[PDB]
C-alpha cells in the first residue's frame, strides 16, 4: 500500500503530461486511512506547493483542492491550522516567495482560500488568513 | 500539535 510520499510523488511528478487521478485520489484515500495521515499529508503538500518548478506546484494544489472536497473533518482541521496556512502565505507574499512565484500559482492559492471560507465556515483560521491577505492588498 | 501563530505579512 503506497506511502503518502510515494503517492504525492506520482501525483505531482513534473514529468506528467496530464493530471493523474489514480494518484491524486489514492492520496486522499490513504491520508484518511491512518490517524496520522492528515498531519503528514499536510506537511508533504506544503513542500510541493513551494516548488520553484511550476507544474509540481500546480499539481500539488490540485491535490490539496481535491482532498478538501472529499475528505472530512480531520483533514479540513489540519489544513485550517496556521502551521499549514502560513506556508500558503509565504508563497503569495512578495516578502517571502511571492516575487518569483508565477501568478498562476498565487492566484490558485487565493482562489482556494476564498472558496474554503465559503465552503468551510467553521475553519475560522482560514477566514483569518484570508482577511489578513485581503486587508494587506494581496487579495 | 499546537498550533502556530498567524504571520503578519
Amino acid at each position: 500500500p503506497e506511502t503518502l510520499e510515494a503517492r504525492i510523488n506520482r501525483a505531482t511528478n513534473p514529468l506528467n503530461k496530464e493530471l493523474d487521478w489514480a494518484s491524486i485520489n489514492g492520496f486522499c484515500e490513504q491520508l484518511n486511512e491512518d490517524f496520522e495521515g492528515p498531519p503528514l499529508a499536510t506537511r508533504l503538500l506544503a513542500h510541493k506547493i513551494q516548488s520553484p518548478q511550476e507544474w509540481e506546484a500546480i499539481q500539488a494544489l490540485t491535490v490539496l483542492e481535491t482532498c478538501m472536497k472529499s475528505c472530512g473533518k480531520r483533514f479540513h482541521d489540519e489544513v485550517g491550522k496556521f502551521r499549514f496556512l502560513n506556508e500558503l502565505i509565504k508563497v503569495v507574499s512578495p516578502k517571502y516567495l511571492g516575487s518569483r512565484t508565477s501568478e498562476k500559482v498565487k492566484n490558485k492559492i487565493l482562489e482556494l482560500l476564498y472558496s474554503w471560507t465559503v465552503g468551510l465556515p467553521e475553519e475560522v483560521k482560514i477566514a483569518e488568513a484570508y482577511q489578513m491577505l485581503k486587508k494587506q492588498g494581496i487579495v | 500539535l499546537l498550533d502556530d501563530e498567524l504571520m503578519s505579512l
